[PDB]
Order: C-alpha cells, then sequence, then structure tokens
C-alpha cells in the first residue's frame, strides 16, 4: 500500500526535565498556574490535527516552559521545598492530606516572595 | 394488628417503603448532581480561538466561566 | 503471577505434608482397614446408590438470586453517574423485581416443603 | 489474529461435539451446555477487551446471567424426569415413539 | 556414638508426642459408659491431659471397652476395632469387660474382651473409680515411656 | 524478599491453628466449670505442639473404592485455598494489593466449600455423603446473603479496595452507619465458617463429622487447619470490613497491634459463642435464613442505595 | 419484518449499543473510532451493494484496523528472518540497551 | 508534558525500529522497507511490537505485563 | 522466559475443558469445570480484565454447586467411572489430548495453520494497548452501564428472571 | 477468673503480630526505605513507569531529587 515517512533524530532531541514524578506531581497546581498557559496551543494542535509527529515544535516549547519553571522554583525561594516533596512521596500514593504544615510553608515562601 | 403478624418482615417493608417514598422528597439530589458533575475525568480541551465569545475565559483564573466555590462553603 | 508464586509455594506445602504424612512415621500393614465402615455393622452395597432429595426448588431459587447478585454487584460504579433518575429507579426496580419472585414463592409454598 | 482465539475456538467445538454426542447422562448434557456457554463468554470477553470497546461490555454479565437461567431451566426438567421414572437415562426416554 | 544418641533422641521424642494427648473413642456398651461420662466431670477432667472425647474411630488413639460384651455386640466391636491408626491400644475398663464379671457365665456373654482384641491396660471394678480410671491412664503413659521402638529399629 | 514476606505469611498462620487449638480447649473448660489442659509442658502450649507430631505419626490410609485422585486432592485444595485467602488481607499493607478483594474473599470461601464437599464425595462411606449434601444445603443458604450485605456494607464507603476501606475507617466504624446488618452478617458468617454449631450441621452428634467420616488419620490435620483458618480468616476480615482504628500515619507496630488486640477478641467472642448453645436443623435452617434475613437484607441495600442520594453520600470511587 | 417502532415512537433505547464512535459513557476513544467513521461517513446513503462496490477500501482498512492481520504477517516475517540470521551467525546487532 | 514525553519516546522507538528493520530485513526480496499496512495515510495507533518487538524478553516483559500482575 | 503465558494458560484451560466435554461422571466433569473455571479467569484476569473473570468465576461455580447438587441427588451407577477406566472415555480424553498437543506442535515448529482462519502464531502481547493515559479504567465504567444508558436492558433481564422463577415453580407444582 | 487464660492468649497474639510486623519490616527493607508505591490504575503505572525510566538503574525508588535541573 502507501509509504510512511518518520522524523528522524535530527529533530528528537529536546531534553527531558528527568526530575522524579512524585516531585512532578507534587507541585502541579503551580506548575499549571504560571506555566502551562502556551501548551493549550500544543493541546490544540494535538486534538484539532490528532497527529503527534506534526505538534512536536510546541512539544518543545512546553519542555523549555517546564524546565524554566523548575529553574525557576529552584533558583529562587525556596530551600523546604525539597522537604516539601520528599514529605508527599513517602507515603506510598500520593495523598495530598498527608503533609500540610510543608505545603503551607512553601505557599508561603512563593507567595510573599515571588 | 397489622404489626406483629410476621413483625421483622413488617419492619423490613417499612424501612422498605419509606426508602421507595423518601427520594421523591430530597433537598440534595441537585447537590449529588451538581457534584457528579464538577468532577472531571478527562482533559477539558481547548478550543479556536473564538467568534468573540463573551464566556468560556481565556485563563481560567478568570471566574467569568463555570467555576466551584461551594465546596468549601457548606 | 506473583499471587501463582503463592499458589505454587502453598503447593509445595501441601504437597509435602502429603509426603510428610505418607513416607516418614511407620508401615502400611492393610486388607482390614479399607473396609468401609457406617456405624458397626457391615452395610448393603456402599454409597453411589440413588439418594432421592428433599429440597427441588432451593437450589433452582439460589441459581436464580445469584444471578440477580450478578445483575446488582455493580452498584458503587453505578452510583456516579450524571443520570441520577434513572440509576436509583432501576436500582429499586430491581431490588423491587426481587422482591416481588421471593413474594411469589414465600406465598405459594415454594419453600414450605422438605427443606 | 491473537493465537488463544485458536484454542477457544478449539474448546468450543470440542464442547459443541461432547454436547452432541453423549452416553447415558442428560446431567452431563446440561453439564456440556454451561461448558459451551463458558467458551463464548472467555471468547467474546477477549473480544471486548481487544477492542476497547467497553462501552458494550453487555455481553458477559448478560449472555451468562440469560445462559445460566436457561441452565436452571434444564435442571428443573431434569429434577421432572427424574421424578416420574427411576433414574434420568437416555434409554427409558423411547416411549412416545415416533 | 552420635548415631545411637540421636536416635535415643528422637525416639524419646517421638514417646513423649504419643503420650501427650491419648484422645480416645467414646465406645461405652454399659454403666461403665456412665463412669467415663463421670470421667468427663468437673471435678476430674480429662482435658488435663489430653483425652479429649473424638467419636470417630478413625482417630481415636486408644479404645476404652466399656460396658458389657455380647456376641450379638462382638462383631461390631471387633470390626470397630480392626480399623484405626496403625498404634491401638485398649483400655478394657470394667469387671464386665475384662474377665466377665457377674455375667461370666450366661449365654451371648463374651468371657471378658481377651477373646476378641489384645488389651494392654486393664482397670478393675463394677464400677472402676474415675481416680481408678484416671491412674489406668497414666500407667498407660508410663506404658507409651517405655516403647524403644526407633532403638529396638536401628539397632536392628 | 518476596519470598521472605511468603515466608512470614505462612508460618505465622500454622502458630496461629495451634494456639488456637489451644485456646479453645482452655476457653472452652474454664466456660464449662473445669480447668483445660494445664499438666503437661509449660502450661499447655507443648501439647499442641505435641498434637502437631501425634497426628504426623499415625499413618494415614485409604478406604475401598474412595478414588485416590480425588481422595488426596481434595484436603491440598482445602489447606491451599484456606492459605490463598490471606493474599489481599491489609495487615498494614498487604501481599498483593489487589485492585478487588472481597469477591475474591467470596470466591475462595465457595472453594472452601468444594474441598468438603470433594472430601464428603471421595470418602465414598454414605455418612461422608449425608455430612457433604448437609454442607451443600448451608452453602445454598449462606452466599446469597453474605454477599448481598457485603454489597451493602461496600455500597456506601469501600468500592472494592481495601486501603481505600482503611481510609474510610477514620471518623467512626461503619458498625454505626449499619449495626443491624452487621449483626446478619457475623450470622452469616459464624455459619459460613461453619464453626459454632448454632449455626453448623456439619459436626453433629447426631452424625459423626461427615467432613471426616473416614478420611485418613494423616489430612485430619489439614482439614482442621483449613477450618480453624476460616475461623480466624471471617474474623481477621470482620475486624477490617467494619471496625478498627484510624492507623499512626506511616508507621505500622501500632496499627498492627490494635488491630490484632480487636480481632483475636473477636475470635474469643466467637468461640464463646460455639461454647453456649445447642445445635440447629435442617428445615429450621432455610425457612430461618430465607424468611427472616432476605427481605431485610434487601431493605438494607435498597435503604444503603437510596441513602448516598438521600445525603450526597456518594463515595469518592477512584 | 423489521419494524422500527424504536424510531416511530421517537425513543432511541437500541441505537445507543451499536458501534464505536456511539457514546462511550465518557468522553473516551475506542481502539478504531476514526476508521468507523470514515467507513460510516461512506456509506450512509448508499445501497449496500455498491458499499461493497465503492466503499471496500476504507471498510477493509478497518478489518485491518481491528484484526491487524498484515502487520502481524509483516512482524512475523520480521522475527523469522531475525531468526535465520542469528541461527547463521551474520551481525548477531546490538541495537538495544547501546547505540 | 506526560502527552509530549510519551510522543518523543514512541517517535524514538518507530524511527530507530525502523531503521533495525531497514537494517535486519535488507537481502531477502520483496520487501519494501517501510511502506504503510493500510491504503489511506494517517497516524495510525501503534501495537506493542511495532513498538517493543525484539527487545530480549525482559524489556517487552515489564512494559506490557507489569501492571497487570504486579503492583 | 516465558512470554506465551496467555496461550499457555488457555492450554492448560483446553486440557481441562477437553477432559470435562468427553463426559465422565458427572462429579469429575465438574472437578474439570472448577479447574477450567479456574484457569480461564485467570486468562481473562492476566489478559488485563479487572474483575469480570473473578465475578464469573463466583457465578459459573455456584452454578456447578447447584449441578452437583442434582448429579448426587438424581442417579449414579452402581460404580461410577472416571476418565481412565472405559474403552470410549479414555479415548476420546486421549485423542483429544492429541489434538492439543498436535496443534502445539505444528504451531510451534510452523509459520500458522489455516483450518478455519489463518492462525497467526506467537503469543498475544500483540496487538496490545500502547499504555492509555486513562484512569477511568474500561471495565468499570462498561459495567457502570447497564443503569445509565441501559434502560430496556435491565427491565428485560428481570423480568426474564421474574419469569424464570415462576416457571420453575409452576412445572414442580404441575402434578 | 480469667488469671490463667491470658498467657496461650498473649502468645496467640504475637503470633498475629508478626505477619503485620514482617511485612511492614519487608517493604521498608525493600524499597530504599521507601514505603511502596501502590499503582491502583494505569495512570499512576505510567507515572511509575517514568519514574523508574529516570533512575538509571531502573529503579524508581531512587527519584533522582532535584538535581536534574541542569
Ligand atoms: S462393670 Fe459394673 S459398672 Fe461397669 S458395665 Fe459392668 S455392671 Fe456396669
Amino acid at each position: 500500500p502507501g509509504i510512511v515517512e518518520l522524523p528522524s533524530l535530527e529533530d528528537l532531541k529536546v531534553q527531558e526535565v528527568k526530575v522524579s514524578s512524585s516531585v512532578l506531581k507534587a507541585a502541579a497546581h503551580h506548575y499549571g498556574a504560571q506555566c502551562d498557559k502556551p501548551n493549550k496551543e500544543f493541546m490544540l494542535c494535538r486534538w484539532e490535527e490528532k497527529d503527534p509527529r506534526r505538534c512536536l515544535e510546541e512539544g518543545k516549547l512546553v519542555n523549555q516552559c517546564a524546565l524554566e519553571f523548575f529553574r525557576q522554583i529552584k533558583r529562587h525561594c525556596a530551600e523546604p521545598f525539597t522537604e516539601y516533596w520528599t514529605c508527599i512521596d513517602y507515603s506510598g500514593l500520593q495523598l495530598f492530606r498527608r503533609c500540610r504544615k510543608e505545603q503551607a510553608q512553601f505557599d508561603k515562601c512563593v507567595l510573599d516572595k515571588l | 394488628n397489622v404489626w406483629a403478624k410476621e413483625p421483622v418482615l413488617v419492619a423490613s417493608f417499612a424501612i422498605a417503603g419509606l426508602a421507595v417514598i423518601l427520594p421523591t422528597l430530597s433537598p440534595y439530589t441537585k447537590y449529588s448532581l451538581m457534584i457528579n458533575r464538577a468532577t472531571p475525568y478527562n482533559y477539558p480541551v481547548p478550543l479556536r480561538d473564538d467568534g468573540n465569545m463573551p464566556d468560556v475565559p481565556s485563563h481560567p483564573q478568570d471566574p467569568q466561566g463555570p467555576s466551584l466555590e461551594w465546596l468549601k462553603r457548606l | 503471577m506473583n499471587l501463582m508464586i503463592t499458589l505454587l509455594t502453598n503447593f509445595t506445602l501441601a504437597t509435602l505434608l502429603v509426603t510428610i504424612a505418607f513416607w516418614l512415621p511407620q508401615l502400611n500393614v492393610y486388607s482390614e482397614k479399607t473396609s468401609p465402615y457406617e456405624c458397626g455393622f457391615d452395610p448393603m452395597g456402599s454409597a453411589r446408590l440413588p439418594f432421592s432429595m428433599k429440597f427441588f426448588l432451593v437450589a433452582i431459587t439460589f441459581l436464580l438470586f445469584d444471578l440477580e447478585i450478578a445483575l446488582l454487584l455493580p452498584l458503587p460504579w453505578a452510583s456516579q453517574t450524571t443520570n441520577l433518575n434513572t440509576m436509583l429507579t432501576m436500582a429499586l426496580l430491581l431490588i423491587f423485581l426481587l422482591a416481588v419472585s421471593l413474594a411469589y414463592e414465600w406465598t405459594q409454598k415454594g419453600l414450605e416443603w422438605t427443606e | 489474529m491473537s493465537l488463544v482465539y485458536m484454542n477457544i475456538m478449539m474448546a468450543f467445538t470440542v464442547s459443541l461435539t461432547g454436547l452432541l454426542m453423549y452416553r447415558s447422562h442428560l446431567m452431563s448434557s446440561l453439564l456440556c451446555l454451561e461448558g459451551m456457554m463458558l467458551s463464548l463468554f472467555i471468547l467474546a470477553t477477549l473480544m471486548i477487551l481487544n477492542s476497547h470497546f467497553t462501552l458494550a461490555s453487555m455481553m458477559p454479565i448478560i449472555l451468562l446471567v440469560f445462559a445460566a437461567c436457561e441452565a436452571a431451566l434444564g435442571l428443573s426438567l431434569l429434577v421432572m424426569v427424574s421424578n416420574t421414572y427411576g433414574t434420568d437415562y437416555v434409554q427409558n426416554l423411547n416411549l412416545l415413539q415416533c | 556414638s552420635r548415631g545411637e544418641y540421636v536416635v535415643a533422641k528422637l525416639d524419646d521424642l517421638i514417646n513423649w508426642a504419643r503420650r501427650s494427648s491419648l484422645w480416645p473413642m467414646t465406645f461405652g456398651l454399659a454403666c461403665c459408659a456412665v463412669e467415663m461420662m463421670h470421667m468427663a466431670a468437673p471435678r476430674y477432667d480429662m482435658d488435663r491431659f489430653g483425652v479429649v472425647f473424638r467419636a470417630s474411630p478413625r482417630q481415636s488413639d486408644v479404645m476404652i471397652v466399656a460396658g458389657t460384651l455380647t456376641n450379638k455386640m462382638a462383631p461390631a466391636l471387633r470390626k470397630v476395632y480392626d480399623q484405626m491408626p496403625e498404634p491401638r491400644y485398649v483400655v478394657s475398663m470394667g469387671s464386665c469387660a475384662n474377665g466377665g464379671g457377674y455375667y461370666h457365665y450366661s449365654y451371648s456373654v463374651v468371657r471378658g474382651c481377651d477373646r476378641i482384641v489384645p488389651v494392654d491396660i486393664y482397670v478393675p471394678g463394677c464400677p472402676p473409680t474415675a481416680e481408678a480410671l484416671l491412674y489406668g491412664i497414666l500407667q498407660l503413659q508410663k506404658k507409651i515411656k517405655r516403647e524403644k521402638r526407633l532403638r529396638i529399629w536401628y539397632r536392628r | 524478599m518476596f519470598m521472605i514476606n511468603v515466608l512470614t505469611l505462612i508460618i505465622p498462620i500454622l502458630l496461629a491453628v495451634a494456639f488456637l487449638t489451644l485456646v479453645e480447649r482452655k476457653v472452652l473448660g474454664y466456660m464449662q466449670f473445669r480447668k483445660g489442659p494445664n499438666v503437661v509442658g509449660p502450661y499447655g502450649l507443648l501439647q499442641p505442639i505435641a498434637d502437631a507430631i501425634k497426628l504426623f505419626i499415625k499413618e494415614p490410609l485409604r478406604p475401598a473404592t474412595s478414588s485416590i485422585s480425588m481422595f488426596i486432592l481434595a484436603p491440598i485444595l482445602a489447606l491451599t485455598l484456606a492459605l490463598t485467602m490471606w493474599i489481599p488481607l491489609p495487615m498494614p499493607y498487604p501481599l498483593i494489593n489487589m485492585n478487588l478483594g472481597v469477591l475474591f474473599m467470596l470466591a475462595m470461601s465457595s472453594l472452601a466449600v468444594y474441598s468438603i464437599l470433594w472430601s464428603g464425595w471421595a470418602s465414598n462411606s454414605k455418612y461422608a455423603l449425608i455430612g457433604a449434601l448437609r454442607a451443600v444445603a448451608q452453602t445454598i443458604s449462606y452466599e446469597v446473603t453474605l454477599a448481598i450485605i457485603l454489597l451493602s456494607v461496600l455500597l456506601m464507603n469501600g468500592s472494592f479496595t481495601l486501603s481505600t476501606l482503611i481510609i474510610t475507617q477514620e471518623q467512626v466504624w461503619l458498625i454505626f452507619p449499619a449495626w443491624p446488618l452487621a449483626m446478619m452478617w457475623f450470622i452469616s458468617t459464624l455459619a459460613e465458617t461453619n464453626r459454632a454449631p448454632f449455626d453448623l450441621t456439619e459436626g453433629e452428634s447426631e452424625l459423626v463429622s461427615g467432613f471426616n467420616v473416614e478420611y485418613a488419620a494423616g489430612p485430619f490435620a489439614l482439614f482442621f487447619m483449613a477450618e480453624y483458618a476460616n475461623i480466624i480468616m471471617m474474623n481477621i476480615f470482620t475486624t477490617t470490613l467494619f471496625l478498627g482504628a484510624f492507623h499512626n500515619p506511616y508507621m505500622p507496630e501500632l496499627y498492627t497491634i490494635n488491630f490484632t488486640i480487636k480481632s483475636l477478641l473477636l475470635s474469643i467472642t466467637f468461640l464463646w459463642i460455639r461454647a453456649s448453645y445447642p445445635r440447629f436443623r435442617y428445615d429450621q435452617l432455610m425457612h430461618l435464613l430465607w424468611k427472616n434475613f432476605l427481605p431485610l437484607t434487601l431493605a438494607l441495600c435498597m435503604w444503603h442505595v437510596s441513602l448516598p442520594i438521600l445525603l450526597s453520600s456518594i463515595p469518592p470511587q477512584t | 419484518p423489521f419494524f422500527d417502532v424504536q424510531k416511530k415512537l421517537g425513543v432511541d433505547l437500541d441505537h445507543w449499543m451499536t458501534i464505536q464512535s456511539a457514546e462511550q459513557p465518557h468522553r473516551i476513544p475506542a481502539r478504531c473510532h476514526a476508521f468507523e467513521k470514515e467507513w460510516i461517513e461512506c456509506a450512509h446513503g448508499i445501497g449496500s451493494i455498491r458499499a461493497e462496490k465503492e466503499c471496500k477500501i476504507e471498510f477493509e482498512d478497518f478489518r485491518e484496523c481491528l484484526l491487524r492481520q498484515k502487520t502481524m504477517k509483516r512482524l512475523n516475517a520480521i522475527k523469522r528472518q531475525r531468526d535465520k540470521l542469528i541461527k547463521e551467525g551474520k551481525y548477531t546487532p546490538p541495537p538495544h540497551h547501546s547505540g | 508534558l506526560l502527552q509530549a514525553e510519551k510522543d518523543r519516546r514512541v517517535l524514538q522507538m518507530l524511527r530507530e525500529n525502523l531503521e533495525e528493520e531497514a537494517t535486519i530485513m535488507k537481502d531477502v526480496p520483496g520487501w519494501k522497507v517501510g511502506e504503510s499496512v493500510f491504503h489511506t495515510t494517517r497516524w495510525v495507533t501503534p501495537m506493542m511490537g511495532e513498538l517493543y518487538g525484539l527487545r530480549t524478553g525482559e524489556e517487552i516483559l515489564s512494559s506490557t505485563y507489569g501492571f497487570i500482575w504486579y503492583t | 522466559m516465558m512470554t506465551y503465558i496467555v496461550f499457555i494458560l488457555s492450554i492448560i484451560f483446553v486440557m481441562g475443558f477437553v477432559g470435562f466435554s468427553s463426559k465422565p461422571s458427572p462429579i469429575y466433569g465438574g472437578l474439570g469445570l472448577i479447574v477450567s473455571g479456574g484457569v480461564g479467569c485467570g486468562i481473562v484476569l492476566n489478559f488485563g480484565g479487572s474483575f469480570l473473570g473473578l465475578m464469573v468465576f463466583l457465578i459459573y461455580l455456584g452454578g456447578m454447586m447447584v449441578v452437583f447438587g442434582y448429579t448426587t441427588a438424581m442417579a449414579t451407577e452402581q460404580y461410577p467411572e472416571v476418565w481412565v477406566s472405559n474403552k470410549v472415555v479414555l479415548g476420546t480424553f486421549i485423542t483429544g489430548l492429541l489434538m492439543e498437543f498436535l496443534m502445539v506442535y505444528y504451531v510451534l515448529k510452523d509459520k500458522e495453520v489455516e483450518i478455519v482462519f489463518k492462525f497467526n502464531g506467537m503469543g498475544d502481547w500483540v496487538i496490545y494497548d500502547t499504555g492509555d493515559s486513562g484512569f477511568f479504567s474500561e471495565e468499570a465504567m462498561g459495567i457502570a452501564a447497564l443503569y445509565s444508558y441501559g434502560t430496556w436492558l435491565v427491565i428485560v433481564t428481570g423480568w426474564s428472571l421474574l419469569i424464570g422463577v415462576v416457571v420453575i415453580m409452576e412445572i414442580t407444582r404441575g402434578n | 477468673m480469667w488469671f490463667e487464660v491470658l498467657p496461650g492468649i498473649a502468645v496467640m497474639g504475637v503470633c498475629l503480630f508478626i505477619p503485620g510486623m514482617a511485612t511492614a519490616r519487608i517493604h521498608r527493607f525493600s524499597n530504599g526505605g521507601r514505603e511502596k508505591r501502590v499503582a491502583h490504575y494505569s495512570y499512576q503505572w505510567y507515572l511509575m513507569e517514568r519514574d523508574r525510566r529516570v533512575s538509571g538503574v531502573n529503579r524508581y525508588y531512587v527519584s533522582k531529587g532535584l538535581e536534574n535541573i541542569d
């Protein structure tokens, strides 16, 4: 039948945001809050085309938005965010009521300072 | 009388009858319907830019669209 | 296959209990211990004789109510959709039909014989 | 073609031949009817799970509740047959001669 | 003598495990059965010694023949006796069972249960006292203390 | 280390069964105005160990026409399935985190019934036939009602996942939203567990042990251990399913202590119900079970359907 | 006959269970959603014999979405040629787990 | 982000696996290298053998069967 | 080492189920049926089915308990026969076993078998789900139908069961 | 009174204690101290899969803590 083509490995070089899955699930509220405004264009591409291998440029754009988000939260306030995600990391699957004081302290950090 | 022919059976018919009757007069079926409507399992998709819809807002921070606040508000 | 691993370990445990019952303790002198015992006297024949039973309706009754258990058992996934009316309506209709069939065969002495 | 489908269709055909040829027990005939129910059950369920066509997963539950009430009807018929005779053999059914 | 020392240790172990429980069967023909029921009394327990009533004969450890054995009963007595776990012991309880007693003459009485089964432990009385019955069970346990089964088996 | 967890599940059930036999005899003695095993060993303990050895010794042996395959495969499946019931039980974090556990409980309980059934058929001496059909009748009675009461008590809060059930057991125990349903279920567990002849017609004196008329002197230990594991099994499942403790978070020892204390005192209550009441009747079991439990269970089920719509208590079902 | 009191009363009680691309209960896809949308858009106002004259290609695309039969044929040929070349000993390949 | 990560990963497996195919089958006749199975030209959803073929047992076993009977 | 595990469990299912449908004494048939139902539950469970196999295990197995009750109550022979007793029973059991081993042979040493269809010989990790990020868990919402959309269907099913109850009672009542 | 039945209950309850404490010890011994990430649905399994993908040693519980920002 017909032929198909694929993007070569020239196009598939975008650095992954190689943090663990628990912290990535943990900071997800403010991950969707500040970033993830331009990625709805990626999502709209993905639904209105139903064609991945085509929307990969805005996939690069959302990956660099996520890495810039993590760069901003590492360079500025604060340090006990590490304590917060390792407090949400432990309790088997993530329950957002296992750790509330550290959520409040991280929120006070990023709210009063950023 | 009608009570103690088979008394645990008539008590079962009584709790059965109130189980039939009571959800008709019910001030919380609308709350169950609202809460069960407002738990999204899948992704709320974006849409094409608009034909200037003065609704369905530009940022989900903006309370133009359908938000929910009555969870903490009883 | 981890529950299959547990099934394997329990199979090995049960077979080692079989072998420690059979082969370890002592000898095996047979030839009268094998006789069928009822209560002290050698009976006529054995089992597998046609053993006519009391209940007839009750096993079929169990079968059909187990079938309506099968239709009723997805009640938690019933309770979360936007059609509350059809949910509660068909749930009440199924349990009420179960009670109706039970009420018929209760009033028509379908259980009041050789129970 | 999903090779497990071959063995399940094989089990269906063997259960059908077992339903057809039978020695003396109508109990065994109802038992092979139950087995054929199970074969169609497992094949239809593996179909629905290959297709991800999970709106219609009504085939398993409804097929087996209906065919099980069929088996219950057959069991009551066997109760009646063994009531009006001594046993339930294929022999001593040769009356009502054609 | 590491081999015979291990044999002595294991034989002592299995003999102790034998003499622990000795759960009987509740055979009990005549009023020595009533005396057995009053050996099941709170004032004289048997479950202090693991003597536990187990009615099925294929797992009872001993058989307490109690009550007057008759000729109409004796085939049932031995056809119960012959199917049992392979160690088996007989406690003959009462003057009827262990030598006929008062009915020693007088047809359809087996002249003591010695004519049917091997009988280890005799306890005589009409009735035996419950204290004497428990003493008979203790001396049965001392017979279990002197088995030397595996010692005989190894030095064979 | 998974083999080590298999070992730490298969080893303590054996000591559990053996010292449960001890506590049966001793509680039954102190109930019945007498005294239990006191002389032998330290107070009783090494005499149930000696009972294990004593029943190992007795050299099992076959009946006349008892076909050997079915014969020796019945109690092996009994003890194997009686072990594999304890797979998903949430002693703080269970062995296999099943996405559905209670229907698995019903399945393996029915398999224990089949084990009793196959032993009663294969022993083949007409009394095992009598006792096997008595067991078949009391299982006609007791897999409808227990399963539907289960469906009721999981409808409000459970949703088949026992970890979410121990999430639910925080504010109030589930004994308070369903106490009469719980009493009917406790009666059904005492029946289906086939102990406490209040609701048991298998080990009667009217018969002589219809499940074990002449099986063999060896695997009497297997069948015995299977039924007492059934007792510990359904009492642990009762202790989890209804009540318990808001556990020490990410700390297991406090929850394990409190759960063990609740479960074992409830098992003493179970044994104390066994030590009290006369035996039961075949036709009275059919009549009593169906025509007293069943419409009340249906009424509790329909009211626990309507209560998440009467008070918006629909579960947060994952 | 084929009576559609179904249609005449105006109650859709049996149409919701019909094919894929009907309303699966939450807004999910099936495995072969688009290929049925192709075939049903081809074969509506069509008299069921020119559905096999004309809409043949798209229906066969749907059948090969469902069974994936030629795909399994190609993959099996690749596996068996892989087996015969590694049996011969021509360049046991390293591409997995490495570069 | 998870969607785009899955996209890059399956495109990586498809490109490298068609290179594997073009290396491994290039001697037997017939066999065009990368033609579609289907008569149309759209992004067909793969089958976990187009992705996970010939990954030597353990990898495909932990990929396709892990969620079923583990954790 | 194993990757054909659903095919393997299906072979165990076909063995137990041919020995089932070869008609020995029905108690041995029920032994075969409980073995076959258990491994069929295992097949559909290890395929990806969440609960429906354990469900049918429960239902179908209680049905087999009722079938045991009637095959003990009604009619057995003076000596019931097992698989390896008779000429015909042993012959059908071993030839069903031979068909099983022969198809295993002609799949494992071949490419394909075309007795009724072109059967592809390799285990069914193909074709299979490519990790859908669902979280709605297809069988749960699937049986969460019959209640939201399933209006007429449960009506006629429950009505069939009610008619089944009155039919059984009147057939035994017809004396 | 019940003064003598308590040692049997206590020994048999420590026999019921040891599966829970042993199981918790094995869970925390098996995964780097971490309480075991139970995976209910395929979302959680795919998240655990990318977790064990980004580790390097193919064990998810390392979890590479906030250091591959660069
Ligand atoms: S010895 Fe005396 S007490 Fe015993 S059975 Fe004979 S008459 Fe009765």
